[PDB]
């Protein structure tokens, strides 16, 4: 029965001219699409689906591609009647329908549309030959959420590891579609689908300005005190993402203050995200470096780095971002007196121990570079070990040059230029001296890259102002050397050149 | 989540 004559007639009359007799079959073929038994019989007829594929586009009465399209629907909640849509060239013409004016025509193509991205293998490929990806960008601007959502995460779905897809939505207007989105809409689904999207397009380095540009930024932050775990989730990824994009952009103020106080949560991903995403912002941000400080930015950075141990996946992106807040902008000196007053330099000088490896080693010591320009901050570093253990990485680092991503000579070049900072105190060259410092100076004034030549003599100039320091220097053969570094091009290596040759008479 | 696609696709048509 039914298979043997009704559908048969039913796609008979289905396709006929008179488009009354169309109506009159469509509407039986939707109401035999609601139950399992006679719904089966019908994706198990291709000449079935094809005249309901072929009616859904070509008929202009409105209960008609509204009876096609909620019947392709209906088959689409499972796998055969997936199938039996998809090789009946049903994709194409559901990517026609997203034009309609029809609202219960376009809510059944986007569905049918999604439950076929999502189970359906080969239609991927299908939405993008039929230009599906362009039409969805241009629904964006649509105002039902719920169709939001899912237009949203068919983008999501087609975008995701496919660069062709990718470029398409970015061509199309799509970051600032989806930018709007986040800055208007509450609802959570919405909120997260469109985060994941916006994720998908910000893993690239040119594709990423067309988010920012959009304010993309400020309507990620928006989102990232809601109740949502997963939209918050996406949208500290996405930020950190950006981040290293988008440390020019104008206007960062009011996420600054939100991510500081992110890391007081107790969500250690979120921490680390937040870690992350400051240390990118304060890169070269004299701006951005004045906000931190002034929300109490050091006492987070300092109080996360303790909460975090060994765990490098966050000491380095708190320190990184503190190495930045302590250099070149006006509260320079403040933030470098900061970290003392709130108790980081023992967790700080406790960093260059092991296990610590070489990314997080390279990034504390140009932070104690930074905090050795303080005097305040000259004796507690002195007595929390400091110069022992920055010595012993300058001689590690010397025998590899004489690593995990980290050049061996920016190390020699950040330790020797802590040591040449503390040697500003009369104390620490006394024990800068004690660990035979001085012979290994000196081999240092003979390497290729001048900031290692300048550092060198910059530490033996301000040991050479100890007399018998000075001799120690002159009996290990410094003045060869010294006097060749003389006539260099590089003023502030010549400057202390002449420095030490003066002070060995 | 798993099936949250299906409720929301059946309270939009
Ligand atoms: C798991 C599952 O099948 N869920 C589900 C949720 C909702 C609906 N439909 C409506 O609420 C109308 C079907 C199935």
């Amino acid at each position: 029965e039914l298979a043997t004559r009704a559908i048969p007639e039913l796609t008979k009359l289905l396709n006929d001219e008179d488009q009354v007799v169309v109506n009159k079959a469509a509407v039986m073929v939707h109401q035999l699409s609601k139950k399992e038994a006679s719904r089966h019989a019908i994706m198990r007829s291709p000449q079935m689906v094809s005249a309901i594929v072929r009616t859904m586009q070509n008929t202009n009465d409105v209960e008609t591609a509204r009876c096609t399209a909620g019947t392709l629907h209906n088959l689409s909640h499972h796998r055969e009647g997936l199938l039996a849509i998809f090789k009946s060239g049903g994709i194409p013409a559901l990517v026609k329908m997203l034009g309609s004016p029809v609202d219960s025509v376009l809510f059944y193509a986007i569905t049918t549309l999604h439950n076929l991205l999502l189970h359906q293998e080969g239609a991927k490929m299908a939405v993008r030959l039929a230009g599906g990806l362009q039409k969805m960008v241009a629904l964006l601007n649509k105002t039902n959420v719920k169709f939001l959502a899912i237009t949203t995460d068919c983008l999501q779905i087609l975008a995701y590891g496919n660069q062709e897809s990718k470029l398409i939505i970015l061509a199309s207007g799509g970051p600032q579609a989806l930018v709007n989105i986040m800055r208007t809409y509450t609802y959570e689904k919405l909120l997260w689908t469109t985060s994941r999207v916006l994720k998908v397009l910000s893993v690239c380095s040119s594709n990423k300005p067309a988010i920012v540009e959009a304010g993309g930024m400020q309507a990620l932050g928006l989102h990232l005190t809601d109740p949502s775990q997963r939209l918050v989730q996406n949208c500290l990824w996405t930020l950190r993402n950006l981040s290293d994009a988008a440390t020019k952009q104008e206007g960062m103020e009011g996420l600054l203050g939100t991510l500081v106080q992110l890391l007081g949560s107790d969500d250690i991903n979120v921490v680390t995200c937040a870690a992350g995403i400051l240390s990118n912002l304060t890169c070269n941000n004299y701006k951005n470096k004045m906000m931190v400080c002034q929300v109490g930015g050091i006492e987070a950075l300092v109080r996360t780095v303790l909460r975090a141990g060994d765990r490098e996946d966050i000491t380095e992106p708190a320190i990184c971002a503190l190495r930045h807040l302590t250099s070149r902008h006006q509260e320079a000196e403040m933030a470098q007196n900061a970290v003392r007053l709130h108790y980081g330099l023992p967790v700080v000088v406790k960093l260059l121990h092991p296990p610590s490896h070489w990314p997080l080693i390279k990034a504390t010591v140009g932070l104690i570079r930074n905090l050795a320009l303080c005097p305040a901050n000259h004796a507690p570093l002195r007595e929390q070990g400091a110069i022992p253990r920055l010595v012993q990485l300058l001689v590690r680092a010397h025998q590899d040059t004489q690593v995990e991503g980290v050049r061996m000579e920016e190390i020699v070049e950040g330790c020797t230029g802590a040591l040449h900072i503390l040697a500003r105190d009369v104390h620490n060259r006394i024990v800068i001296r004690g660990l035979n410092t001085i012979p290994l100076f000196v081999q240092l004034l003979y390497s290729p890259i001048e900031n290692i030549q300048r550092v060198a003599a910059g530490v033996l100039c301000e040991l050479a102002q100890d007399k018998e320091a000075a001799e120690a220097i002159e009996a290990e053969g410094a003045t060869a050397p010294l006097t060749e570094l003389l006539h260099s091009r590089n003023e502030g290596v010549a400057t202390y050149a002449a420095a030490v040759l003066f002070r060995m008479s | 989540h798993r099936c949250e696609w299906a409720a929301l696709h059946c309270e939009l048509v």
